[PDB]
């Protein structure tokens, strides 16, 4: 829990700067898409992060 | 062979942090090999012939 790098995981906050609720699901998905009728791209950088949780993240997404 | 392989296997994790490789490389000099690494011999020459093959595939990674 102390690790800063691992905050987007443990303490994810929105624009309001508050934790998400169960009803914020849809927005989490759009995060990787955009929307239906618009060619779009999503990129994901991983440099400071070890190799033990990489696979976990990948499977989840 | 094993007491070494395992050492490097374990040590890798900490250093290997997403975009680098270990800073502790290790080299092993296998001299006069055909004695204890034959093509076809008895079970006696099996142990030394297995812990070795391991390194021949997944030692570069450590």
């Amino acid at each position: 829990l102390a690790d800063p790098r691992l905050q987007f995981l443990f303490y994810p906050k929105k624009e309001d700067g508050e934790d998400l609720a169960t009803g914020d699901f849809a927005d989490v998905v759009r995060q990787f898409v955009g929307y239906m009728t618009k060619s779009n791209v999503s990129i994901i950088d991983l440099s400071g992060i070890p190799f033990e949780v990489l696979s976990i993240v990948v499977s989840l997404i | 062979s094993r007491m070494i392989f395992d050492f490097g296997f374990h040590y890798s994790k900490n250093r290997h942090v997403g975009g680098a490789v270990s800073d502790v490389p290790i080299l092993v000099v296998c001299e006069e090999a055909h004695n204890y690494l034959p093509r076809s011999g008895g079970a006696a020459y099996d142990a030394s012939r297995k812990s070795i093959e391991r390194i021949a595939k997944e030692g570069r990674k450590y």
